[PDB]
């Protein structure tokens, strides 16, 4: 749902498609340190 | 029909592929006209130099940009 | 007592079919898009 | 007494719905100052009791709170004790307030801390494949891994405005 | 007039005393909803 | 054979178990699913139906400040439609860009 | 919100009574409110396994209202099972032989085809001319708003609604209506 | 005055933006019942030699007027109340997993 | 009364009338005329 | 309007006419260029069967239609009109307006069915016995198809048969 309102507004019909919530890290270690990047 | 998806190279479904926009391609294509969509690529920030060959995102606009920060835009 | 001789969609008798609205308009969708293919093959 | 346009009431002559005004911008934008200038108060004040969090992890959404235990069906690549922070936080909620993210809540804004407790095997799952006619069967056992998250904190800090 | 508590039960007596065992949670402070303990190192 | 055919089957009864609750909390709170769904999308709020379905059994009073956000931007949506485009864009229906 | 598990749980899974007026009504949406009602899709911890129906009392069954030429159209059929005990009556037939099965058998028509179905109209009431006994009338928790809004005939409006709506025509001094 | 809901039967919704327009918070303290909305508890309901001897006097009924009155009592129907075999007694767990 | 799938009018004493939802072409000089939509 | 008065008068029977007083069309229509009082007063597609207020400004005192000349209407309108007027009788909403019986004749009790956008008339209609495949299904029309052009503010059109 939404696909079309998400193609209007430019970004992906999938929200699971390019975008923050899907390229920014998942986790990261509680010192700071960032986590390895993901294999996707 | 099959034949011509398979050395166009749309194999799998929904997976952009790049071509050249010259006779022979276009030929090739109007004959899977009616399986495929078909957009012009616009770079509004020019072709994607050395440095920046790993920031590359292709938008669902058509528009290949060649930076990508995953930051909303402060304005 | 409504029967279609034979198998329903093969013969000269057939169980009739009817287009839809959600048809058309997928139809009528795949039609422009085809068209906008038609378009950016002009140049 | 009719200016153009004018059309008796009847049942189709006015939309089958009430009309819907509203509110000016200005004074909606300065509604909106208020009720954000007042739950900061009661962030800073912490007139709050137990938070929980709809956050983003393995490709899929969680509804968690402190003390939770949550299967991923993935190895991270951790040591079964180690501390992360869930950094992809959509919504965060108490008794009297809810911060939702557009699509993603503020780093500074909202915390959450999980701790890896066990890391095992899923248990066997079987896959048979069997064709009518046709001398067709086959089986497999497949073990998935799976990763055990307990939930410790979901602390929030004063960033709104 | 001023509610303190609200109590389910099956039958009037049953839910005036959960009632009243909400009220004492309440006032005691071991409300469902309270802040969880905290269990972070001391620092 | 079964076992394994019905995974697939199960994740369908899923989403209809939670697609019927959502309907069931819209429509007590006196909205429909899609003007749910659609509104709360238009919204950049990438809430999945299991997210919802939980709000919706343990936690009314998120559900109905969601339901009265996707009230507000359907009310919004049709303000847009009636007026000539002219209008400045409401309060909830800008939309954060992200580069 | 505090509660014992055991009256938190009886709290939620707990038997609601609906009341619904048919007078002047599609027996068709009374049909769909009530089956919806019965089978506990109103309610967000509604499942197939449990029981989370709820009691709907139908009242002014006797006065639904038919659109259309329905009540010389619509046909209801049944078989005895006896050679020749195939009877089909009309709307308005089944109607007077009893007030009560129109809205009965759309209800059981528009319930799932399961086992549940007879307990669904089990808990389901109906009753025509305004008459509900003391315990059914005391044990009503609900009442649902009607569907279809009853239209109002020619001596219901009011003058002022009369003088409101505008004259739109001015007819001969010397016809004879 | 414009409210997407009413406010009188749940909570008090309000719904802001930020000032950069990221965040949207929702304020929604619960409603409370007036004291007009409610009702009081109906609490409220000889020259005896003998002493008041109460003895529970209830005849058990047959099979069938037991069950129509089971069932008339909780609106089921008569399968549910009617026994099972020892087959599913057996296979019935009696041992079932509890989450909490 | 004769069942007919196109009504005519033999006559001009012949009228046309629609009753019980069917067409009737109604006559009285010449009875015969009477025809009936089918 | 006018009126008629039939007196037997000493054996001597005379009929008189009178005129009483007639409304008019209310000052300022909407759409003066407008060729009927429907398109003047912008009415077109925006009314029902249940709109008596303006039907009964149509109809005779009995119940019956004016002539489309007297009204002023076009014809697809005056057909409309008709057709509303006619589920209105049907739907009982004009109490006032009933047909003339002639004295001493009193109907018998019937019984009682509301009904409403009754299209053919009650006693005109058979049963269907045989409802046929999905295919072929013979449908119960419901409400006029002169009124398919009315506005629909819902999405789904007017289903003209249930
Ligand atoms: S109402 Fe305009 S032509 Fe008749
Ligand atoms: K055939
Ligand atoms: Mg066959
Ligand atoms: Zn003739």
């Amino acid at each position: 749902a939404g696909g079309q309102w998400r193609l209007q507004q430019g970004l992906a019909a999938n929200p699971s498609g390019y975008g923050p919530l899907t390229e920014l890290p998942d986790w990261s270690y509680a010192d700071g340190r960032p986590a390895p990047p993901m294999k996707g | 029909e099959k034949d011509i998806i398979k050395m166009l190279g749309l194999e799998k479904a929904h997976t952009p592929q790049v071509h050249k926009n010259i006779p022979s391609v276009n030929a090739k294509l109007k004959v899977v006209k009616h399986l495929i969509r078909i957009k012009p690529l616009k770079l509004p920030q020019g072709l994607p130099a050395e440095e920046n060959m790993s920031n590359t995102c292709l938008k669902s606009t058509g528009e290949l940009v060649v930076q990508w920060h995953l930051k909303p835009v402060e304005q | 007592r409504g029967r279609i001789p034979g198998r329903q969609w093969i013969g000269k008798h057939r169980r009739p079919r009817f287009v839809s609205l959600r048809a058309k308009q997928n139809m009528i969708r795949r039609l422009e898009i085809e068209a906008e293919n038609h378009y950016w093959l002009s140049m | 007494s009719y200016l153009p346009g004018y059309v008796p009431k009847t049942s189709l002559s006015s939309p089958p719905w009430p009309e819907v005004v509203l509110p000016d911008p200005v004074e909606e934008t300065r509604h909106h100052a208020e009720v954000v200038k007042k739950v900061n108060e009661m962030i800073v004040t912490g007139q709050y009791g137990r938070l929980f969090a709809v956050v983003h992890f393995a490709s899929r959404q969680w509804k968690v709170t402190s003390e939770d235990l949550i299967l991923i069906g993935n190895e991270l690549d951790l040591a079964c004790g180690e501390r992360i922070r869930l950094e992809k936080v959509l919504l965060v909620g108490a008794d009297n307030f809810t911060l939702l993210g557009k699509p993603l809540l503020g780093k500074d804004l909202v915390r959450v801390e999980a701790t890896v407790i066990e890391k095992t095997e899923s248990w066997p799952r079987i896959i048979m494949r069997f064709r009518k006619r046709k001398n067709f069967k086959k089986k497999r056992i497949v073990t998935t891994p799976q990763t055990v998250l307990r939930i410790n904190s979901i602390e929030i800090a004063p960033c709104l405005l | 007039k001023k509610l303190i508590a609200e109590g389910p039960g099956e039958t009037v007596l049953v839910a005036e005393e959960e009632a009243a065992r909400v009220a004492l949670r309440k006032l005691y402070g071991f409300t469902e909803n309270r802040r969880p303990w905290n269990y972070s190192k001391p620092k | 054979v079964k076992c394994t055919k019905a995974r697939y089957l199960k994740k369908k009864n899923m989403r209809t178990l939670w697609i019927n609750r959502i309907t069931a909390a819209s429509q007590e709170h006196g909205l429909k699913y899609p003007a749910l769904i659609g509104n709360l999308v238009k919204c950049q709020v990438e809430l999945n139906r299991k997210v919802l379905a939980d709000l919706a059994i343990y936690e009314p009073k998120t559900f109905k400040s969601l339901a009265a956000l996707a009230s507000r931007r359907r009310h919004e949506g049709f303000a847009a439609a009636l007026g000539d485009g002219k209008e400045p864009e409401g309060i909830f229906s800008r939309v954060v860009q992200y580069h | 919100s505090s509660f014992s598990r055991a009256p938190q749980q009886w709290a939620t899974f707990a038997r609601i009574w609906y009341l619904l007026d048919g007078k002047m009504q599609p027996p068709g949406k009374l049909a769909a409110m009530a089956s919806i009602r019965l089978q506990g899709l109103h309610k967000p911890v509604y499942h197939a396994l449990s029981d989370c129906g709820d009691h709907v009392v139908i009242m002014n069954t006797r006065h639904i209202a038919f659109s259309g030429n329905k009540w010389e159209q619509k046909v209801y059929s049944s078989h005895t099972g006896y050679p020749g005990g195939f009877r089909q009556v009309t709307a308005a037939q089944l109607h007077l032989r009893d007030p009560v099965a129109i809205v009965k058998l759309a209800i059981y028509g528009m319930l799932p085809k399961n086992l549940h179905r007879r307990t669904m109209m089990e808990r389901l009431h109906l009753f025509p001319d305004e008459y509900i006994p003391e315990d059914i009338l005391k044990n009503l928790v609900e009442e649902l708003p009607q569907p279809r809004k009853i239209p109002k005939r020619l001596d219901e409006y009011t003058q002022e609604e009369i003088d409101a709506f505008p004259r739109l025509w001015t007819p001969p001094e010397d016809y004879r209506l | 005055t414009y409210s997407p809901l009413p406010d009188d039967y749940n909570c008090n919704v309000e719904l802001a933006l930020t000032s950069d327009g990221r965040t949207i918070v929702c304020y929604h303290p619960s409603v409370d019942i007036p004291y007009e909305h409610t009702k009081p508890i109906p609490r409220p309901d000889h020259d005896q030699v003998l002493k008041t001897r109460l003895e529970e006097k209830v005849e058990h009924l047959e099979e069938g007027p037991m069950i129509e009155q089971l069932s008339k009592m909780f609106f089921t129907t008569k399968h549910r109340w009617y026994p099972h075999g020892r087959y599913h007694r057996c296979r019935k767990n009696l041992n079932p997993p509890k989450d909490r | 009364f004769k069942n007919k799938t196109v009504l005519k009018k033999r006559c001009k004493d012949c009228y046309l009338v629609k009753r019980r939802g069917r067409w009737y072409v109604y006559c009285k000089t010449h009875p015969r005329h009477k025809q009936r939509q089918m | 309007f006018r009126e008629v008065v039939e007196t037997q008068e000493g054996k001597t029977t005379i009929i008189e006419g009178r005129i009483t007083a007639t409304p008019k069309e209310s000052p300022n229509p909407p759409n003066p260029s407008g060729q009927c009082p429907i398109c003047r007063w912008n009415l077109k597609h925006k009314y029902n069967y249940d709109d008596v207020l303006l039907l009964s400004q149509f109809i005779r005192p009995h119940g019956g239609m004016l002539p489309r000349k007297i009204t002023g209407l076009c014809q697809e309108e005056h057909r409309k009109i008709e057709e509303c007027v006619k589920m209105a009788h049907r739907a009982g909403l004009l109490p006032n307006h009933r047909p003339r019986l002639p004295e001493g004749v009193v109907p018998k009790s019937k019984p009682q069915l509301n009904r409403y956008l009754t299209r053919w008339a009650p006693g005109s209609v058979k049963p269907i016995y045989k409802k046929g495949p999905r295919w072929n299904r013979v449908r119960m029309p419901v409400g006029s198809p002169l009124l398919r052009d009315n506005v629909c503010y819902s999405r789904t059109p007017w289903k003209l048969y249930h």
